[PDB]
């Protein structure tokens, strides 16, 4: 019974954290697609920077 | 493509195909066609190498003419050829100025395109011509449609 | 190049 | 053994995915400051590009 318990809280315990791995896993993938933007943006807004601010030089 | 493709020409087919490869599974986990960062980072941590999104996407910029506009295969091979150490560094300033000098037929320090397509007769070779316009912008970044020795440089990059 | 292709690496 | 080999295969299975969920929530926070940082950076070139561009007019 208590192998079984274990049986349930190892595999739930494995399904939250399939559950939660799957939410970092998606947070890592959304965060580094979103990273690859923001440093694209960083590139970009360091690209109108540079636009803007070379008008200004 | 002058460098890259009289740099294909040596690698024979086999490298070829592992390179394909190399890129069928470097987009395990794509980006954009491309390869913006992930796929980069992630062949790289899988042992640890370092390129970084922005001068990943700088030397991109530096190629990305053909409208890769990020790491295309393309851009993850010259990548690749980023770290081989094979050669580099710019045959005697000493010859170059001897080299500009030849090229200075006229005995000035300024050469127009034609001596110096004259120059080129004198390679012989099979004879570009776009290429030599380019080549005259190259060096003519004083662009007074006389070059010196200095715009030579300009004028014969990546050159033995 | 050895650590991680092995002697598949032959010609390429 | 049959209850017991659940909870350890689960529990294995777990580790895996717990290691994962850990590599994947290390990937996501770096992921996620590298992104706060690469926003934060374009938010700083788009601030700069404001001073910038203000400057520059």
């Amino acid at each position: 019974e208590e192998a079984e318990k274990a049986a349930d809280e190892s595999e739930r315990g494995m399904k939250v954290i399939e559950s939660r791995a799957q939410k970092d896993e998606e947070k890592m993938e959304i965060q580094e697609i979103q990273l690859k933007e923001a440093k694209h943006i960083a590139e970009d807004a360091d690209r109108k920077y540079e636009e803007v601010a070379r008008k200004l030089v | 493509d002058d460098i890259y493709k009289a740099a294909v020409e040596q690698l024979t087919e086999e490298q070829k195909n592992e390179f394909k490869a190399a890129f069928d599974i470097f987009v395990l986990g794509a980006e954009d066609g491309c390869i913006s960062t992930k796929e980069l980072g992630k062949v790289m941590r899988m042992l640890g190498q370092n390129p970084t999104p922005e001068e990943l996407q700088e030397m991109i910029d530096e190629v990305d003419e053909d409208g890769s506009g990020t790491v295309d295969f393309d851009e993850f091979l010259v990548m690749m050829v980023r770290c081989m150490k094979d050669d580099s560094k710019g045959k005697s300033e000493e010859e170059l100025s001897d080299l500009f000098r030849m090229f200075d037929k006229n005995a000035d320090g300024y050469i127009d395109l034609d001596e110096l397509k004259i120059m080129l007769q004198a390679t012989g070779e099979t004879i570009t011509e776009d290429d030599i316009e380019e080549l005259m912008k190259d060096g003519d970044k004083n662009n007074d449609g006389r070059i010196d020795y200095d715009e030579f440089l300009e004028f014969m990059k990546g050159v033995e | 190049m050895q650590a991680l292709l092995g002697a598949r690496a032959k010609e390429s």
